[PDB]
């Protein structure tokens, strides 16, 4: 729980204030850049190193017979675990486009083979989805559960943007909670399923889940269209008949009030959510530490390393999981004139 | 056509409405709202067939191009 | 506003009505948006210009009906997007911005390949079967690599979404070629297939002894960069 300034040698315009850091096979794997593939890396993903506080960043690349992806701006995350038939996985839907508009396409990936020279080459997927699809949105959370015992995909939150009968030019970039009904997938075949719970009556965005044994717990809650942050977590499980999918959801008295969060495993369940924004304006300063059980949710705090007057002081911030008690996050920079490098980076460690 | 401000009009045209006035330019207020003619939203028409994803009041004048954006600093400011 | 014709009642083409006189002089520029923001940034630029866009396609669809001479008269409507520089064009038709192997907005050419070959072409580039390229390039479904799907698509990274006209512009082509001529003028002043390659201290005499050339005749001090009417 102690921080450290870091500083990018070069390449510091390319992130944006939304994007998705993957850790998986050893490197970590940025997604998300501010506009379209420059032509340095037509990928549109880049690998991350951290050197001596230098953070360095290098291009990547996919194989022939895999499918080229836009840079998504805020999308969902799963991180499939490794197993049969392809580990490991990284499930990605559906973001927003660099050019203002989302996606409801949903992405498979995963890693392909190595070095020659340790570069990593990697593996996208697109998969059609047979549905009972989710119409496109963004915020939400995507998750992984594994009952009785087959692997299934949780979808469930986000918001988006107007009806088409509503798309109106001067409420165009408005954007509403979709409705809340949760969808089941399995990765294969990509059979998608819709399913109603009478207890979540609103939608709601940035809320970071969990999942554990084919149970899904979801911290945060911030929803739009009663300006509340409804710190109650709550908890669902489903069991995996064939072909009845029963789900069932109950309600939890405490959770915590957190918004757009960034969740480091350290642990296989020790888990700490670092930051976010605990209110409209105030930013979240202190950490939290949640062990994961069969018993559920066990909550506590740590000590909130001493955030420098810069970032304590800044009015937004956010970041990602580097993972292993170990994340970043970043800090939007002023100036006169600007560097224009307008992002300072802290790498927080945990113990 | 000359960039002058309303003061500056104010100034110019009481001075010169003083003397041998016999008012010639026009008072400001009178302006302020003389332009509307020239200015959106002003004129009825229609469109056949209606257009699609346009609220149809032509009367708005100036609009703020933001088009609503909810302002939650969480999501993208 | 450019040219207005009529075609009732038919059999005909469109009896031109009025056609501007002078569009280039700014007199005529009607301002529709403006935003505090850099060209470059897309995510910006789009999120603002997104209700403009959609509107403007659902435009050609309808007609109007609008009191003119006292009466309920109808219109229809064909918008041409030119007067966009290249940078913008090229950034917001989905290519490589700028000066990359593919150059032409119109012929597919590779940039070596423009030198072989110089005035037979053909203009093929247009919106729809860009977003054909582009998806293709989504898709891949051909399971090409990098280089190979970059020329099965001849070039067509990003997704665009401004419609825009099969044209160039008029003003910086003539700054082009005037600062082409001009770095030409430089070099021969000197001596260039005399010299294979020269260095940066004979590039800048060079332009010197040109900028003393044109002070005396000509009266022509250098500036920053030729504007159109040093261009002229
Ligand atoms: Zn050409």
């Amino acid at each position: 729980m102690s921080l450290q300034p870091l500083t990018a040698v070069n390449c510091g315009s390319l992130v944006q204030p939304g994007f998705s850091l993957l850790d998986l096979e050893g490197d970590v794997y940025l997604f998300g850049q501010k506009g379209w593939p420059k032509r340095s890396c037509p990928t549109g993903i880049f690998g991350v190193r951290i050197k001596k506080g230098e953070l360095k960043l290098r291009a990547i690349s996919f194989s022939n017979n895999s499918s080229y992806l836009p840079p998504l701006r805020c999308p969902a995350i799963a991180h499939f675990e490794a197993q049969d038939g392809k580990p490991e996985c990284y499930l990605i839907h559906g973001g927003r486009t660099p050019n203002n508009e989302l996606s409801s396409s949903l992405y498979m990936l995963s890693v392909d083979s190595r070095g020659c020279n340790r570069k990593v080459t990697l593996r996208c997927e697109e998969k059609e989805l047979v549905g009972d699809v989710p119409s496109a949105r963004y915020g939400h959370t995507l998750s992984v559960i594994n009952s009785r015992g087959k692997t299934a995909c949780v979808l469930f939150g986000g918001r988006s943007y107007m009806p088409p009968t509503e798309r109106t030019t001067q409420n165009w970039n408005s954007v509403v909670d979709c409705p809340p009904q949760v969808y089941l997938i399995d990765l294969e075949f990509g059979c998608c399923t819709a399913h109603t719970l009478p207890e979540l009556t609103d939608g709601q965005s940035f809320h970071v889940a969990l999942a554990r044994q084919d149970c899904v717990y979801f911290l945060g809650g911030h929803i739009l269209s009663s300006d509340c942050r409804p710190s109650r977590l709550i908890r669902l499980h489903v069991e995996l008949l064939l072909g009845s999918p029963v789900l069932t959801c109950t309600i939890l008295h405490e959770g915590l009030t957190i918004t757009s969060a960034i969740a480091s495993p350290i642990g296989y369940h020790e888990y700490i959510i670092f930051g976010g924004y605990q209110s409209e304006t105030q930013k979240r300063m202190e950490c939290t530490y949640v062990g994961l059980d069969d018993v559920g949710v066990h909550m506590e705090s740590r000590e909130p390393p001493q955030w420098t007057s810069e970032i304590s002081h800044s009015r937004t911030w956010f970041g990602g999981s580097l993972g292993k008690g170990t994340a970043l996050v970043a800090i939007p920079s002023e100036g006169n004139p600007t560097p224009p490098e307008a992002y300072h980076f802290y790498q927080v460690s945990f113990q | 056509n000359t960039f002058l401000s309303c003061s500056q009009y104010h100034k110019m045209y009481r001075t010169v409405k003083a003397t041998s006035g016999r008012q010639i330019f026009q008072p400001l207020h009178t302006l302020r709202n003389a332009e509307k003619e020239l200015l959106p939203g002003f004129h009825q028409f229609e469109w056949q067939p209606a257009l699609k994803n346009v609220s149809t009041s032509w009367d708005v004048g100036i609009i703020d191009g933001l088009s609503g954006w909810t302002v939650s600093v969480d999501d993208v400011p | 506003i450019m040219s207005i014709s009529i075609r009732l009642e038919g059999e005909d083409d469109g009896i031109t009505i009025f056609q501007e006189q002078k569009p280039n002089s700014e007199l005529s520029c009607r301002p529709l948006c403006l935003m505090f923001v850099d060209e470059s940034d897309h995510e910006t630029l789009t999120a603002i210009l997104g209700p403009v866009v959609a509107e403007r396609k659902a435009m050609m669809e309808s007609r109007l009906i609008i009191s003119v001479g006292g009466l309920l008269r109808s219109f229809r409507f064909f918008f041409r997007g030119t007067g966009y520089d290249e940078k913008m064009v090229r950034e917001m038709e989905g290519l490589e911005a700028s000066g990359s192997t593919y150059i032409c907005t119109l012929c597919d050419s590779t940039r070596a390949e423009a030198s072989q070959n110089m005035v037979l072409h053909s203009i093929t580039r247009s919106h729809d079967e860009n977003l054909e390229r582009y998806e293709i390039w989504r898709k891949n479904p051909f399971s090409e690599s990098a280089d190979e799907l970059r020329d099965r698509v001849k070039g067509v990274s990003a997704k665009p979404f401004m419609e825009t006209q099969p044209t160039l512009d008029a003003l910086h082509c003539d700054i082009g070629n005037a600062t082409e001529f001009y770095k030409i003028f430089q070099d021969e002043i000197g001596e260039v297939y005399q010299k294979p390659n020269p260095s940066r201290e004979e590039r800048r005499r060079w332009r010197s002894t040109l900028d003393k050339q044109l002070r005396k005749k000509m009266k022509l001090k250098p500036v920053m960069r030729m504007n159109g009417n040093y261009a002229r």
